[PDB]
DNA sequence: ATCGAGAATCCCGGTGCCGAGGCCGCTCAATTGGTCGTAGACAGCTCTAGCACCGCTTAAACGCACGTACGCGCTGTCCCCCGCGTTTTAACCGCCAAGGGGATTACTCCCTAGTCTCCAGGCACGTGTCAGATATATACATCCGAT
DNA sequence: ATCGGATGTATATATCTGACACGTGCCTGGAGACTAGGGAGTAATCCCCTTGGCGGTTAAAACGCGGGGGACAGCGCGTACGTGCGTTTAAGCGGTGCTAGAGCTGTCTACGACCAATTGAGCGGCCTCGGCACCGGGATTCTCGAT
């Protein structure tokens, strides 16, 4: 009798987890390639130590984790429950990000 | 003719457990001011101790209380963010390996019976 | 720890801590230290400690009070004054009349006016047999008082409310606490403008320094006693201010409340005696004496029964001082005399309006009798022969350069001696062809009759056409503040007022004063018929016309001095016409305005009805006043009352030309100037003259012979209200003796 | 393999002797102490650019404890500020007593 | 400040 | 294939999820991959320009570290 | 006296007006 | 005859071509400096102040207050409304964080 | 007596002109002074901060746009 | 001769002020030169910006309206100043365009 | 008697670069204090930025090149390229005499 | 309305292993102890600029009516995104190779602090205009009914 | 959907007045010509730590396929706030007074750099085992589809 738990428990218990848990989450090696594809345009033929890459995936991963905080509490008070890309741009212009 | 005089150092001319001849080399050789005082890294150090005394504190009751012997840095994130005037000293801070202390919105948590 | 005091000279030979606050509160026993706030009142160092110290179960309590006394007052927040503010019991006297015990209350019992009302010994045997604690009698030694640390500081003043905007400690007053007449307001507000009959809440006067100069270093007690008084009399103006009405509402912890509760006695009957409370038309009979039976073997004779002879008779009356008044008419009033025959109104011969009511005797005296004034608006057109009014813009440009003549004679007076004084009218003539002079600008004949009606309006005021008053000295009162607010039409008239002040007293009609002599052990008075009169001291209110005439014989006579003051000073007239109507003939082109001007066709004829008044603020009868000044007081001496009317009748006819007027069916015309008693409206200073005639006038002959009547306030002259306040200031300085 | 190599500094061991002081029998991971070391640099950088530039507006050449103790008085929230201030006076004193 | 005074309370 | 992509949708995801948010409409990961280029872009801009300084052809972790430190958006935990 | 009058007061010639300042004052 | 009026917001939209199109100082200076007094007195007593140091704190009070209604009005627009409400000023504040 | 009160409901509304707002809902102004409040609380208590440390009992312009400066909000027009 | 800056901006002034703020122990000798070069371009095209943009008001005096405007119209310079405010400055003509009110 | 001291300013130098621009068209005072504000605002950060910057690679000396990447990290792009390249204008300029 | 699969989540138990903690040499930065010009507490004046006060006009703030339009809750309707099996597929991991470039240590040397004097650049200080606010009268631009 | 009051707003013209561009004087900080120790460019090397490749597995990503619930347009109904007019009312002004404290300048002095010998203290190399993972098994709890 296959029955999925609903549109929501996933996503609230998997919440529960992706906010309980401390690791990195995209990968290594495509955000490896994405800091030297961006860093071939400055500067041709760089060298990176790995634990730079990593300070990068950190300061990015924060810095997209908390927008998704601020544009959350951007779609929630238009009482939706559903992030949508006007929203993002909301918390980029209201925080001053939009140049 | 003698440099001994019950050759001591400081930190316990203050009572403290901070390096004041460091802390004191880094406040001359940072371009601060030409000339820097008598007693004031003595002053400084007793800030940075009551500041780190309170952040590994704080830590500390966290990691009991969430069942480990070992201060990690998980628990540097929530022992920060929990108080809040810490908070608000180090507002735009990430620390790494630090992830997001739980918060749930209130129209995310299921409307039920 | 020890059993004796920190205060050096305290007798107490046995501290006892009253506080009790600490669990371990020394009691009657050992402690560190015994804090001092009187010779009876202490408390030990483990009750300081316990409301001090921060790891102490009082300390809350203390920072709390602490902050109130803060955003309160101006004072600093001692344990000392935490303490005698929140921690000492009050006392109580028993009321029992035969008992009258002081009683030390339980130190949760807060006292209230109703609770020391009615308290009697043991209200929670013979409780008021057990004997009074024996500190009680200590609070009576002079040196008590120098031995308390802190100043008494009232709790829930009626004086409180009033004085919103002081700091409650600097009036006496205790920054933790918290439907009058609006014509009542006694204590002067921070950055106020001088205006009459007020008192600074926070200063004592010169004349209480000079009967309470042991508060000269610290009056806070007695400025609390004080306004508390003034409020109470203010709150209820109705019936004598007693001790025993002011006492229960003395708040204030500790035995100093007794000391408080022994003052109030003193600083009331001084407050009565020079007429600051228990005054105006309140009645009080025998064994109702507002002063001491100290004040009462004396005896007085009071010649005159106008405003001031009453207001002195009824306050040496009131006083319990033997009183009579001669008068000369067949009447009591003098220029207040008013004709009740009209429908429905009263008109005055003489005064009927109050000047600033704000703190004026007159209005105490209207809540006293219940009795409502009319406030004047401000319209008053100025009407053309024959019909026109004036135009807004001529009225304001004249008015402007009227005015305009006086800022530069009061700037041409600065440094001028009265040997160099020239007539008011004189100097405004001369500045006036000077302006045009020297600016090419000529006024049309309008423009130069408006003109005429302001100094119309002088000559009214003073009484005098302005040929006669000094340009140094025609608002020399002034100099004093004066009384502020509504000016008032007196509908019931001032009779009421004069006949409630003279209402039970002994006066002697018909019997003109004569002869004074006061140079032997007693005053001997002699009227016109020769009977005689004797008593400790007399009082003269005779016009300022009568003083001039020398119609009283003075043995020995009145000196130089006095004779160049008195002659120094006008005595001014006006006189009256009323006139009463079929209908209200002037309600639309007058519109309800209290009264309207009338534009002189001439300087000559400026003074004949320049101002007529509606003498019905319900505007239902017709009855016109009209007064006959300046130059036309003289042009109608030889003219009888009909023609007189006539002339009146004529000039309304011409005020308004485009309507019909009827004919008046009833009227007077006052005969001011020939009444042989008086002879006069009121004084102003002539060319020559200083304000302090007034003084001088005022002066007594050795506390023998006393001068009141409007000519002899410099403050406030020509007034029923100065007449009134000159008796009352005669009344004190005869009562002192 | 054989060669000098480079003196290095850091608090490790004093945060260490503070955490032996707070909760004497507990441990501490490794980065954590790298977190904690970069916090003393961060903190000390800023109320050290406070003494710069707060001994700079009053026409001062010297940092002394007032000026530590108004910029504590500044980049501390309040009741961090306060307990600051006094264990920075009890330190003060405490030195100079000897 | 004579101005001010309270008539009643300045006869001295 | 996703020259930059790389941030997988999956991956967009779990850092929404660790931020705490439901439902995910369909155009947010092209945006949020413009979002990170655009961060990247300042971050290692400036941060190339710390290791030019030193003529130095080789990014290291203090680099980038300051170069955050700079932007207001300081990071422990590498120096 | 200027006080007399109470239609049509005249304003002009009058003292500069005093202010009293005390410190009782909140 | 007696009409004349106009819309809700022809004079809030002239009004807003006029208070934007000006510069001038527009809350009143002793309400202002009376209010900057009363709260500084609670830190320390008895002060003084110099008369353009007043004029700074009302360009600080000016600067602050109108970026505030600058983002709280995005935040309300954000929400198909036209009006804004405060719980929009506390959307704004916890965005800027301010709390 | 209340100052903050003192910061007129037509002073909001101007100042909310001035931002482009176009309508008040009803306590925008009671929240619109306790933000004022919160925000000149700061700023004074760190102007203050920097007057007791020059021991002078009157606060300068000086004063106050350090301490716009350091909360990262500068003005100038002041100096400095 | 005493002529040996003819240059623009007080190099000394500029060089003073490098030497005494403790930046460094010691400053090189080409550096007041560029600091000055760099801040002659910027005060430059900030004045430019408020000369056309002053001329647009029609007057001859810069006011803090025109250095408002001039600095918040180009994206370069207001990304320099972003958390910078102006006194006297006001706002730029903002208006949403939810507000325009619209009809037939 | 006695006068008073100074301080000085930028504003002759601000008048002066405006004489270059456009010459015939002035400057109000508030305008010159507020560039006057600004010039400084501009030289701190930029003085501040090579204190940070020489505070990394172990060197105690500010020369020009440090003012290049500084003003490389401040300036946005096209002012950037402007600025920097007056700025080798300014030194090459310089010493070439 | 309330009760069972069942699936995810939490509770002990041996293992391992390796990173946390500790110990032994050991360079060097703290330390101690004197000097020394000088920055700065400290005293005192001064005068000036902030605070206090009082009267007058009035723009601005306040307060009452009113109406419509803006907020907001219900209703339906669609679809886009959530959830889960199935394929694939490229990331992760271990190890092996090569060298380019970071870190080090030394070498040499130009260069930027440091001094003292010399002078004009800017900066304080009168000054008198020409740019702008302020009326002041005057013809457009768009709003708002009412048609 | 057009037309007209009307009405707020843009357009010359004077007009005072004063804020700014400017001329006089001065004084001190810019500069100019030296020296000197040291910071740093510059060479060369050590080696290590970044890059690169290659094979083996596979957790994760991609993708197809339900399906339902969440966005959103309509829509009706309330209320609250914008608009405008009479009332007040205290803010601005504008002068007047008083002195507290910023600022100046001088006095005298306790204190931080300069060296310079002395040493243990924190740091790197190098062990060593116990706490966290980590399967591995197993009872709890919660959810979701039933009554
Ligand atoms: C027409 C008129 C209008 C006035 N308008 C006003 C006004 O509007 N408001 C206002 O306040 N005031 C007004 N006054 C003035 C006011 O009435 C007087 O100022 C006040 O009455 C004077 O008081 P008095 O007690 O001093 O003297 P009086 O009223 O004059 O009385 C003196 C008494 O002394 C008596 N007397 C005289 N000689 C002898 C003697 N030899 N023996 C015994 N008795 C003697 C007289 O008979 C009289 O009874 C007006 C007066 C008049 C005449
Ligand atoms: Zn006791
Ligand atoms: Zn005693
Ligand atoms: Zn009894």
């Amino acid at each position: 009798k296959p029955h999925r738990y609903r549109p929501g428990t996933v996503a609230l218990r998997e919440i529960r987890r992706y906010q309980k848990s401390t690791e990195l989450l995209i990968r290594k090696l495509p955000f490896q390639r994405l800091v030297r594809e961006i860093a071939q345009d400055f500067k041709t033929d760089l060298r990176f130590q790995s634990s730079a890459v990593m300070a990068l995936q950190e300061a990015s991963e924060a810095y997209l984790v908390a927008l998704f905080e601020d544009t959350n509490l951007c779609a929630i008070h238009a009482k939706r429950v559903t992030i949508m890309p006007k929203d993002i741009q909301l918390a980029r212009r209201i925080r001053g990000e939009r140049a | 003719g003698k440099t001994r005089a019950k050759a001591k150092t400081r930190s316990s001319r203050a009572g403290l457990q901070f390096p004041v001849g460091r802390v004191h080399r880094l406040l001359r050789k940072g371009n601060y001011a030409e000339r820097v005082g008598a007693g004031a890294p003595v002053y400084l150090a007793a800030v940075l101790e009551y500041l780190t005394a309170e952040i590994l504190e704080l830590a500390g009751n966290a990691a009991r209380d969430n069942k480990k012997t070992r201060i990690i840095p998980r628990h540097l994130q929530l022992a920060v963010r929990n108080d809040e005037e810490l908070n608000k000293l180090l507002g735009r801070v990430t620390i790494a390996q630090g992830g997001v202390l739980p918060n749930i919105q209130s129209v995310l948590l299921p409307k039920k019976t | 720890g020890s059993r004796k005091c920190e205060k050096a000279g305290c007798t107490a030979t046995c501290p006892v801590c009253f506080a009790s606050a600490s669990e371990r509160c020394a009691k009657n026993g050992y402690t560190s230290r015994w804090y001092h706030l009187s010779c009876g009142e202490h408390f030990c160092n483990e009750c300081f400690d316990h409301y001090y110290r921060s790891h102490k179960d009082g300390y809350d309590k203390y920072t709390t009070w602490k902050k109130i006394w803060t955003s309160n007052g101006k004072t600093e927040p001692s344990p000392k004054a935490f303490m005698a503010d929140q921690q000492l019991p009050y006392w109580v006297q028993c009321t029992k009349p035969e008992c009258r015990k002081w009683r030390q209350l339980t130190k949760e019992i807060q006292l209230t006016p109703q609770i020391a009302k009615t308290y009697r010994c043991g209200m929670k045997s013979d409780h008021c047999s057990l004997p009074e604690d024996l500190r009680v009698l200590e609070v009576s030694n002079h040196w008590w008082y120098s031995m308390l640390i802190l100043p008494p500081l009232l709790k829930d003043s009626v004086a409180a409310p009033l004085l919103s905007a002081y700091y409650p400690d600097c009036v006496g007053m205790s920054p933790s606490c918290t439907g009058m007449n609006r014509y009542f307001q006694p204590f002067y507000q921070p950055n106020e403008c001088g205006k009459a009959l007020c008192v600074r809440p926070d200063v004592m006067e010169l004349d209480e320094l000079y009967e309470f100069p042991e508060y000269s270093r610290d009056p806070t007690m007695y400025l609390a006693l004080r306004n508390l008084i003034l409020a109470l009399w203010y709150t209820n103006c109705k019936e004598a201010l007693t001790p025993q009405k002011c006492i229960p509402h003395i708040i204030v912890r500790g035995l100093v409340r007794i000391r408080c509760v022994q003052e109030v006695e003193r600083i009331l009957y001084f407050m009565t005696r020079k007429g600051l409370i228990n005054t105006g038309v309140l009645s009080v009979g025998a064994d109702q004496y507002l002063l001491p039976k100290d004040y009462h073997n004396k005896s007085v004779i009071i010649i005159g029964a106008g405003p001031a002879g009453l207001a002195a008779a009824r306050q040496l009356h009131n006083f319990g001082i033997k009183v009579t008044v001669l008068e000369a008419k067949d009447r009591i009033g003098g220029r207040v005399w008013d004709d009740k025959s009209f429908k429905g109104v009263t008109v005055g011969r003489g005064a009927q309006i109050v000047n600033g009511c704000i703190n004026n005797p007159v209005a105490l005296m209207c809540e006293q009798l219940g009795i409502s004034m009319h406030k004047f608006g401000e319209r008053c057109d100025l009407i053309q022969e024959g019909g026109r009014i004036t135009d807004p813009t001529i009225d304001k440009r004249m008015d402007f350069h009227f005015n305009a003549l006086l800022d530069v004679v009061s700037e041409w007076r600065k440094d001028k001696t009265q040997l160099q004084d020239v007539p008011l009218g004189e100097k405004i003539e001369e500045i006036y062809k000077a302006f045009i002079k020297e600016s090419g600008i000529q006024f049309s004949e309008l423009e130069g009759q408006v003109l005429q009606f302001h100094l119309s309006n002088l000559e009214y005021a003073c009484g005098s056409n302005l040929h006669q008053v000094s340009a140094r000295s025609w608002d020399h009162n002034e100099f004093f503040a004066q009384f502020a607010g509504d000016h008032t039409l007196l509908t019931p008239g001032y009779s009421v007022i004069i006949e409630k002040l003279a209402e039970g007293l002994d006066i002697q009609l018909k019997s003109p004063v004569q002869c004074i002599d006061y140079s032997g052990d007693e005053v001997q008075v002699t009227t016109t018929d020769g009977t005689g009169y004797s008593a400790q001291k007399v009082l003269v209110t005779v016009p300022l016309a009568l003083l001039q005439k020398g119609a009283i014989q003075f043995n020995p006579p009145l000196s130089e001095k006095k004779m160049k003051a008195i002659n120094s000073l006008g005595a001014g007239i006006i006189e009256k016409i009323a006139l009463q109507f079929p209908y209200r003939f002037w309600d639309s082109k007058v519109q309800g305005a209290d009264f309207f001007g009338h534009v002189p066709p001439s300087a000559s004829k400026r003074g004949l009805f320049a101002v007529f008044y509606d003498m019905d603020p319900q505007k239902k009868h017709s009855v016109l006043m009209s007064v006959i000044a300046g130059e036309a007081v003289a042009s109608v001496r030889t003219l009888d009352d009909k023609q007189v009317l006539q002339q009146c009748m004529a000039t309304l006819r011409e005020l308004f030309k485009e309507q019909e007027v009827p004919d008046p069916t009833k009227y007077f015309v006052t005969r001011w100037s020939t009444d042989p008693w008086i002879q006069m409206a009121y004084s102003f200073v002539k060319t020559g003259g200083s304000g302090e005639a007034y003084d001088i006038i005022a002066e007594d002959i050795q506390g023998t012979v006393f001068f009141a009547g409007e000519a002899t306030n410099r403050h406030f002259p020509q007034t029923v209200t100065g007449a009134y306040l000159s008796g009352v200031r005669e009344a004190s300085k005869i009562a002192a003796f | 393999k054989k060669r000098r190599k480079t003196r290095k500094e850091s608090y490790a061991i004093y945060v260490y002797k503070v955490l032996k002081q707070v909760h004497p029998d507990t441990g501490i991971s490794s980065k954590a102490m790298s977190i904690m070391n970069s916090f003393v640099n961060d903190v000390f950088e800023r109320i050290a650019g406070e003494a710069s530039r707060l001994a700079h507006y009053n026409k001062r050449s010297t940092i002394t404890s007032r000026e530590i103790q108004t910029a504590v008085r500044l980049l501390l929230p309040g009741e961090l500020a306060k307990h600051a201030v006094s264990e920075g006076t009890k330190a003060v004193t405490k030195y100079t007593s000897a | 400040d004579p101005h001010f005074h309270h008539f009643l309370l300045s006869q001295t | 294939r996703d020259n930059i992509q790389g941030i997988t949708k999956p991956a967009i995801r779990r850092l929404a999820r660790r931020g705490g948010v439901k439902r995910i409409s369909g155009l947010i990961y092209e945006e949020t991959r413009g979002v990170l280029k655009v961060f990247l872009e300042n971050v290692i801009r400036d941060a190339v320009t710390y290791t030019e300084h030193a003529k130095r052809k080789t990014v290291t972790a203090m680099d980038v570290v300051y170069a955050l430190k700079r932007q207001g958006r300081t990071l422990y935990g590498f120096g | 006296a200027r006080t007399m009058q109470t239609a049509r007061k005249s304003t002009g010639g009058k003292a500069p007006r005093k202010q009293l300042a005390t410190k009782a004052a909140r």
